[PDB]
């Protein structure tokens, strides 16, 4: 109850510091390119075009879900993939990358994930403006229901902090852990409602129901609905709602606990 | 004489594996024990207001380690130690990116350092004049040479007040020009009754800069004073050895190696 | 004349300096793990998993194609990959990251990218090892065609080193080309033979066509026809060993002239 | 009297950009030209056989990148330099993997350097004799104070033999037992009548290690010749610049930035 409560204090009050070394982070990466941020938005792009070449165009002959063409689908589906697979990669390992250069100063060591993840989270708002954008061209446009993105982008943002808060630290237990969390992102990348919609009625049904444990699943449901399907998503699936709360409360709370046992001893194992 | 900083029975263990396995196999089993080295042993210090203190030994004495502590970032195993005020450290190498140009490297350090933003706007110009760069102020550090670095790093460090200051062989670099402007900017330090150490190997530097002395000898402090009364020890002790033959300083050396390890 | 003259000679010359460095990089990537080096063996067959996981089970529904199990077909196909990937993506990386520490002694700069390549087809060697021994269990045992090994395990290293003697040089010139170069090699992973077969006979006819200009179609082809098939494959397909046999010359010649002309200024452009 | 490094009009161009995209903007068009910072400026040097130069000036002025130009690692825009046999450097910063062990790092830096394995066989015993290690050259480099990492580089540099050795900045970390052993190697070294040159900004050092000196001031060489004549004329000089006052100081440092600085 003392370590949620040193780790929320912290947060709450290093707001302007996350979102400053955030901004710096994302100023360094892209020093010495040409094109500079625009690097933000173009790696994306580009993926996202070869994901409908494969599994739009080669696979399923262009055919519509729900009545929507499947470019706009899987537009709307994929826009927070890169921004959770980054973050959750880079937060692994950033209390290891950036632990000496802060350790003589004393600086909260609890918003060294949250403030790379930051520096990804600004790519997803540009993403998602611009798929916002172009999903005008077909005809549909912004209704009410949008105001939805109020609660589901930033959950979102929230799950992921999370993730890294734990695997940050245990990163720096034992650095086998980094190597195993990309193979787990790539199933969660498979079995998940992004690129496919599972057919139900059989052994699909089964990993219907498999895949229904799937934070992303909930994700990527929940943006089509506010974006896409015209529906207040929470009035048939607050089941999902409530389950996923629980799964970031157990997240935060774990990660915070194990943090604030080992930051002593985090030059010793480092 | 109230005590700026306090140390307490500081003790720092390392423990000595040959192999990441021996790591694996202590790690699964918890009865497993392996060699430990003593960094530190028994380190008890009292320092004053007002006093500019010299750390001297040989290499691998455990100085490095003591300021460490000192400032925060290392966690001693057995024992305690506080301070009045908060302490700010220099060390021989800044932690600056070459990719960012001086200012940014002049924003980035002070937001690190715990400044809020609008004393940072207003420190600046300060920082900028002191530094003496000039146009290199505006290209990126990687372009700079060590001397240069070195001088950012320093201004950026003095111009934040220190309660406490830990100077660590950061003057090494610098010529003769900058240590007369660093000399100059410890005695206004010293108006202001702030304790600072002093470490360097430099022995002119070490009369001219400090007052008293302190002296380790293989992690332990073999004597702590006035300055006239342990320099002149530490010198006999240095020409001494010199004196001695190479089997006896390799001799004295696996004494000091048998004495720092221990299996517990 | 001069270039090409100048790099066979020092990569001539350099074969155990070569050797050993590649060596100590494979030690100093895999220092601080618990298992080791085991990781170079354990990261692409968990991949393979999910390939067969997503392609096998879920796609196809688990058919076979000419005679020959998935999964096997699968296996031989997919063993090169890795190595592919991996090398080209570090070798674009590997002069920018380690030209300061060699800078300053005399040694042979148009090394750098093959020892690192090196430190990758290890992994290759071992996986392969592994590939041929696993596919026992079917009922496919070696036989005399296996020999032609001999001339295709070769070949791969060559084409991927050639491209890195250019890309590397590229990389110090532009930093942008080595993002290009990741969008490239996803290209090339989804229009080849590695988890598909193109139906011909229609718009796929048009993507066989295309495809059989991909390096990874001969390479992937020829290990099939090699360990699964049981048939000479420079018979019918000499046309396509010829044309592979330029491009690696090609590339090899370019990256050499590019290399011999910027080499003194490189430390202007780093 | 062989002229063991001879330099004929070394000149070295640092082209200034603000902004990377700058860059993108002559890159595109041949046209654009931007301002030029002059690293050096019509260096001639001649270096005989049986020499020791020490290199002196203040900070920015050029030694490093005139060491670097010597040991080849940098190649002149305008001019040549030669050597007669084959150039080693000790830096400030020794290159070594803090992954790797001191075995390990003898190894790498040996096969880097240009040596066959069976002479680092024979070779690695005195290297860790020299080192005074011991245990410590079991465990990783990252374990390590830095003065134990400045005596692991300077035993690997000197084992080999160069023809021409340039020592920059390399003795600041050590104390006086290592000093006085490098001297000593410096007396051996010296009757092989191979060229050394020392850089370094402790004075004492300078005048017990070297017999020339060579002054730089802005990148260009001020004083050339015996140290008994240009090293009082750079002590007067740094006397003179403590005496002037802070406006005096500045306005030579703009001089001098306006004369290193041009457009073409
Ligand atoms: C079509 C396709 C199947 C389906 C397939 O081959 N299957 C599975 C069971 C039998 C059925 C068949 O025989 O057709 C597949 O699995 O992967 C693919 C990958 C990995 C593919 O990457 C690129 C294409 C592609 C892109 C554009 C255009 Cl214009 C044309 C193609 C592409 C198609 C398939
Ligand atoms: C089956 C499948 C289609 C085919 C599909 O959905 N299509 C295309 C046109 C209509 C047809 C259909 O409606 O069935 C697809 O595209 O991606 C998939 C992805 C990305 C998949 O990842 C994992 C599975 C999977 C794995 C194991 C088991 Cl036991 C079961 C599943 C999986 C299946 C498909
Ligand atoms: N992680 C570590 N594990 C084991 N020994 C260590 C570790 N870190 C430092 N040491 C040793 O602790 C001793 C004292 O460390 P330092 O304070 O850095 O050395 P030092 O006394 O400052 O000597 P200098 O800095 O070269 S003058 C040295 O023998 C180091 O090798
Ligand atoms: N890539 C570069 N672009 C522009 N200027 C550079 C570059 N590299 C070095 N310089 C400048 O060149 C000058 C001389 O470089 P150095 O030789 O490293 O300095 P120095 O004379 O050795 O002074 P020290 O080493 O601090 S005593 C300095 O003013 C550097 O800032
Ligand atoms: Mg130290
Ligand atoms: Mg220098």
């Amino acid at each position: 109850m003392s370590a949620i409560g040193t780790v929320f204090k912290e947060h709450v009050k290093n707001f302007y510091l996350i979102q400053r070394l955030a901004q710096f982070q994302v100023k360094i990466i892209n020093h010495s390119n040409y094109l500079g941020v625009a690097w933000e938005l173009i790696n994306p792009v580009m993926q996202i075009m070869v994901y409908w070449m494969v599994f739009g165009l080669g696979i399923r002959s262009n055919a519509p879900i729900h009545g929507v063409p499947f470019v706009y689908w899987l537009l709307v589906g994929i826009s927070m993939w890169f921004f959770i697979n980054q973050g959750i990669l880079e937060g692994t390992k950033a209390i290891t990358q950036k632990f000496n250069q802060v350790s003589k100063m004393n600086f909260p060591l609890s918003i060294i994930p949250t403030y790379i993840v930051t520096s990804r989270f600004y790519g997803h708002l540009g993403l998602l403006l611009l798929v916002i954008i172009a999903c005008m061209f077909t005809g549909i446009y912004p209704s009410i229901h949008i105001i939805q993105l109020l609660i589901y982008v930033p959950f979102c943002f929230f799950l992921t902090a999370s993730v890294t808060l734990l695997t940050s630290t245990l990163g720096v237990l034992v650095r086998d852990t980094q190597m195993l969390m990309q193979a787990i992102l790539r199933i969660l990348f498979y079995f998940s409602p992004i690129l496919w919609l599972p057919k139900n009625h059989g052994i699909s049904g089964l990993i219907h129901e498999m895949m229904k444990y799937n934070p992303v699943y909930f994700i990527a449901e929940s943006y089509r609905a506010a974006i896409l399907y015209h529906e207040w998503y929470f009035m048939d699936h607050w089941k999902l709602m409530l389950y996923n709360f629980g799964i970031v409360a157990i997240f935060f709370a774990i990660g915070a606990y194990l943090h604030m046992k080992y930051r002593d001893q985090f030059a010793d194992f480092l | 004489m109230n005590v700026s900083v306090n140390i307490k029975n500081v003790t720092k263990e390392y423990r000595i594996y040959r192999t990441n396995k021996e790591r694996m196999k202590d790690a699964l089993i918890p009865k497993h024990k392996n060699k430990t080295f003593f960094a530190l042993d028994d380190i008890s210090l009292k320092a004053y207001e007002g006093d500019v203190i010299g750390l001297v030994g040989i290499n691998g004495s455990g100085k490095s380690t003591l300021s460490n502590i000192i400032g925060g970032s290392l966690s001693p195993t057995v024992g305690k130690v506080d301070r009045n005020g908060e302490v700010s450290v220099i060390a021989i190498s800044a932690g600056l990116s070459g990719q960012l140009t001086g200012i940014e490297n002049i924003e980035f350090k002070m937001l690190c350092m715990g400044f809020k933003r609008k004393e940072i706007k207003a420190m600046t110009p300060k920082i900028i004049e002191f530094s003496e760069l000039g146009e290199f102020i505006y290209q990126p550090v990687k372009k700079y040479s060590s001397g240069m670095r070195a001088k950012l790093g320093f201004s950026i460090n003095i111009t934040v007040n220190p309660d406490i200051l830990v100077i660590d062989e950061a003057l090494s670099v610098g010529d003769q020009t900058f240590a007369q402007k660093c000399l100059d900017k410890i005695y206004e330090f010293k108006e202001q009754n702030k304790t600072i150490f002093f470490v360097s190997h430099n022995l002119g530097q070490v009369r001219q800069f400090c007052t008293k002395i302190a002296w380790i000898e293989g992690g332990k402090l073999k004597d702590y004073g006035e300055l006239d009364d342990v320099l002149p020890k530490y010198e006999a002790f240095l020409n001494d050895f010199k004196k001695k033959s190479k089997a006896e300083q390799k001799e004295f050396r696996n004494k000091l190696d048998e004495s720092r390890f221990v299996i517990k």
